[PDB]
RNA sequence: AAACUCCAGUUGACACAAAAUAGACUACGAAAGUGGCUUUAACAUAUCUGAACACACAAUAGCUAAGACCCAAACUGGGAUUAGAUACCCCACUAUGCUUAGCCCUAAACCUCAACAGUUAAAUCAACAAAACUGCUCGCCAGAACACUACGAGCCACAGCUUAAAACUCAAAGGACCUGGCGGUGCUUCAUAUCCCUCUAGAGGAGCCUGUUCUGUAAUCGAUAAACCCCGAUCAACCUCACCACCUCUUGCUCAGCCUAUAUACCGCCAUCUUCAGCAAACCCUGAUGAAGGCUACAAAGUAAGCGCAAGUACCCACGUAAAGACGUUAGGUCAAGGUGUAGCCCAUGAGGUGGCAAGAAAUGGGCUACAUUUUCUACCCCAGAAAACUACGAUAGCCCUUAUGAAACUUAAGGGUCGAAGGUGGAUUUAGC
């Protein structure tokens, strides 16, 4: 830096943190268009070949 | 009646007197404009709203004081090309009362949409028909998938249930168009158990309808107020005197954040309530603030007496950032 | 920032506070505790065990009273951070930590190991901790939760301590360990056309072509995150055709037929990790024959075979590129290649004829051609002459007319004429290549 010459010497997308563009293209688009359960214990499950 | 919120703090803030211009980019009803206009009899005053309706009541007010008030439509982006029409470039405005939120007269009147509790077409868009294609927040429900829904509902709404209300919505729009509020109100509403209804408080510790975060983050998309209120403290600074007491009021914290890291100079992305423990993990690992321009008044947010809060609930979360440009 | 500025530095004077190094020692005491120096007093018992309550003690915090006050510090005030409040940080300061005299009687008061005596041979032993036990005594325990709770009782305790239930409720609760998953988990080394930067040409902007979506239409279907989107199609004017409207046939081209539902019943053929190296058997051994585990090359329990990789083969080599690429993953794709299980239609969900749809308000993927001077046109195929900005570059688009194919062409393709538009090298982002 010393050895070098340096010549003669004289958005807000993130602010809301939502893609308020890509939204408000969508919305367009369409606004153009228009107009549980139970599970069983594995350890308990039934099985049948010493009946066969 | 709406009592024009901290009426006697924005007035004793901003001194009007004589030979001093001021600037008001939200008329809205007109009871702070017109609060200016009675201590300084002298005074040069400006006006500025998003809502024609508004906008004629300012003209219809213009009655009262011929050139003390002039009158102007359009919003915070859209008011520097407004007053440079004027021609007033360097403004020097003494002061800018940028008053935010909803007006009482939009949210009082069924027919704009912004009440849940009453029956109106879901519009919650303080634009009167001026732009007669912008989207209203029927339109912004019935088109955003659950992921884009969700995001205006988090990070506008501060709502956890952002998927759960959210996917709410999406089913209901496909049953039947959404297009009334209580339409909404009752759709968010059965994303919960019934009894959610009113489970949640407001800070006042009074009973909320489950759907006051959705009503409240679309009307902030709608009329995209946080991108706009940016480039509305940006513009009033360039049009802001030296020496010239600007006063905000900020009723959520999202409004009130960019205030505060606007006065400040504080980056708008940076990370939300740091703590100094936190403070201190983010410098630590970099080792391995730019000049102020603006003196605040008051150093700390003024709030509404807590007497006043029950005469005038909607304002309770009135936060005042006074500041005088450097 | 606030605070301080009778502030800070040097030097001297100067404690009712706390006790570097020694201490890498493991001592004293019943425990709690006890680590600056000196002195005095002084550390019960010649069998052991023996209390929630008797007797005497008992960290820290706390109470009452009187003192001390360097420093620390709940609390509080101020500053800061914060959308804001509290906290975390900074400053000041108090109860308190100290002394004295009384209380209070708690601790993860834990070596989480009751006292005493004995043994190291048996079985070493559920596990882990801390090798396994015997005799003897006291204390204590009997599912979880309710419950360090309620009531009673006692207590200098008064938002307190000690002792300590029941009802309702449940089919577990719990201890140890293994595996997996996960960690805002540690360290380490990584990706080689790659995660990022670096290199080259692109996409994202324009027109056009083409797919998809959406909308439209009386008018198919399937694919549709990676792994769909010039995909089934190496291809739709009729046909193809499975669609729509109308009309017609009924043992029907078929010892009928069905492109009817179900790819979440399947075969068949595949995508995907795979730009992987592992998978599944037969044995053997260790752990007390527990869930589990099985490597050391101067080798310590692993091994004889199968599949994949590898090898080999194809292409121009042994290089490269192809091809290959198991098991398993996504109930991934396909019942509409064909076949087929199951369910359904049989005057109809089958068969045939005629005509017709196959568009664009748009959005989006891929591609093509451009925006030009390393270019444009011509000759030539690299020693040329012109062009070069509103008559330039630029449409494979539009319109008009011919020709080719066909029975049928405003429609498909080729050619000519006319026309001469956007585009002036394209934000975030993104593709490919050793
Ligand atoms: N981006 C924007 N530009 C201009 N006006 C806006 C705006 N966002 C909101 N406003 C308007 O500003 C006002 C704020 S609420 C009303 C406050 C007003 N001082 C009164 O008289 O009560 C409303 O009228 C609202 O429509
Ligand atoms: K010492
Ligand atoms: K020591
Ligand atoms: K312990
Ligand atoms: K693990
Ligand atoms: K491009
Ligand atoms: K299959
Ligand atoms: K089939
Ligand atoms: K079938
Ligand atoms: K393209
Ligand atoms: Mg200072
Ligand atoms: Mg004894
Ligand atoms: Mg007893
Ligand atoms: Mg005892
Ligand atoms: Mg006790
Ligand atoms: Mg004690
Ligand atoms: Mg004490
Ligand atoms: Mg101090
Ligand atoms: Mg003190
Ligand atoms: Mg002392
Ligand atoms: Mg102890
Ligand atoms: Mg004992
Ligand atoms: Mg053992
Ligand atoms: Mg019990
Ligand atoms: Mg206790
Ligand atoms: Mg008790
Ligand atoms: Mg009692
Ligand atoms: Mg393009
Ligand atoms: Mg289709
Ligand atoms: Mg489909
Ligand atoms: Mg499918
Ligand atoms: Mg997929
Ligand atoms: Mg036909
Ligand atoms: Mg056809
Ligand atoms: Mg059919
Ligand atoms: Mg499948
Ligand atoms: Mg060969
Ligand atoms: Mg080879
Ligand atoms: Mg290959
Ligand atoms: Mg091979
Ligand atoms: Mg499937
Ligand atoms: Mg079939
Ligand atoms: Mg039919
Ligand atoms: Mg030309
Ligand atoms: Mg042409
Ligand atoms: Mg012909």
């Amino acid at each position: 830096l010393a050895v070098a010459d340096f010549g003669p010497r004289d958005t807000s997308s993130s602010l809301c943190g939502i893609d308020h563009e890509a939204l408000n293209k969508q919305i367009m688009e369409y606004k153009r268009r228009k107009d549980g359960r139970k599970r069983a214990k594995p350890r308990l499950e039934q099985d049948s070949s010493l009946k066969s | 009646l709406h009592i024009p919120v901290m009426v006697d703090e924005v007035v004793h803030c901003l001194s009007p007197q004589k030979g001093q211009i001021f600037l008001d980019m939200t008329f809205g009803s007109g009871g702070h404009t017109k609060a200016i206009l009675q201590k300084e009899s002298d005074i040069v005053l400006y006006a500025l709203d998003r809502d024609p309706t508004a906008y004629a009541l300012a003209e219809h007010l213009s009655e009262l004081y011929p050139k003390q008030i002039r009158a102007m439509l359009g919003q915070f982006s859209q008011a520097e090309a407004l007053l440079m029409k004027a021609g007033v470039q360097p403004g020097t405005f003494d002061g800018v009362l940028m008053d935010l939120g909803c007006s009482s007269m939009q949210l009082d009147t069924p027919e704009r949409g912004f009440s849940l509790r009453k029956d109106g077409p879901l519009d919650m868009r303080m634009d009167g028909g001026r732009y007669p294609d912008m989207p209203t927040a029927a339109d912004v429900v019935n088109a955003l998938d659950q992921q884009a829904l969700a995001s205006i509902l988090r990070t506008y709404g501060e709502e956890k249930h952002a998927k759960k209300i959210a996917s709410a919505i999406v089913q209901a729009r496909s049953i039947y168009p959404i297009t009334r509020t209580q339409q909404l109100a009752s759709i968010v509403a059965g994303a919960f158990p019934p009894s959610a209804i009113y489970t949640r408080k407001d800070l006042l510790q009074r009973s909320t309808h489950i759907a006051t975060k959705t009503f409240q983050a679309l009307r902030i998309f709608v009329n995209n107020e946080l991108n706009e209120l940016y480039t509305g403290l940006k513009t009033a600074q360039k049009f802001l005197r030296p020496g010239g007491r600007l006063v905000a009021l900020s009723f959520h914290s999202l409004e009130d954040r960019i205030v505060k890291r606007f006065l400040l100079g504080i980056s708008m992305t940076e990370r939300f309530n740091l703590s100094v423990r936190q403070q201190v993990m983010k410098t630590s690992q970099l080792g391995s603030r730019a000049p102020l321009m603006w003196e605040l008044i008051h150093k700390k947010v003024l709030s509404p007496q807590d007497q006043d809060v029950q005469d005038n609930p909607r304002g309770r979360s009135a936060k005042l950032r006074a500041a005088i440009k450097l």
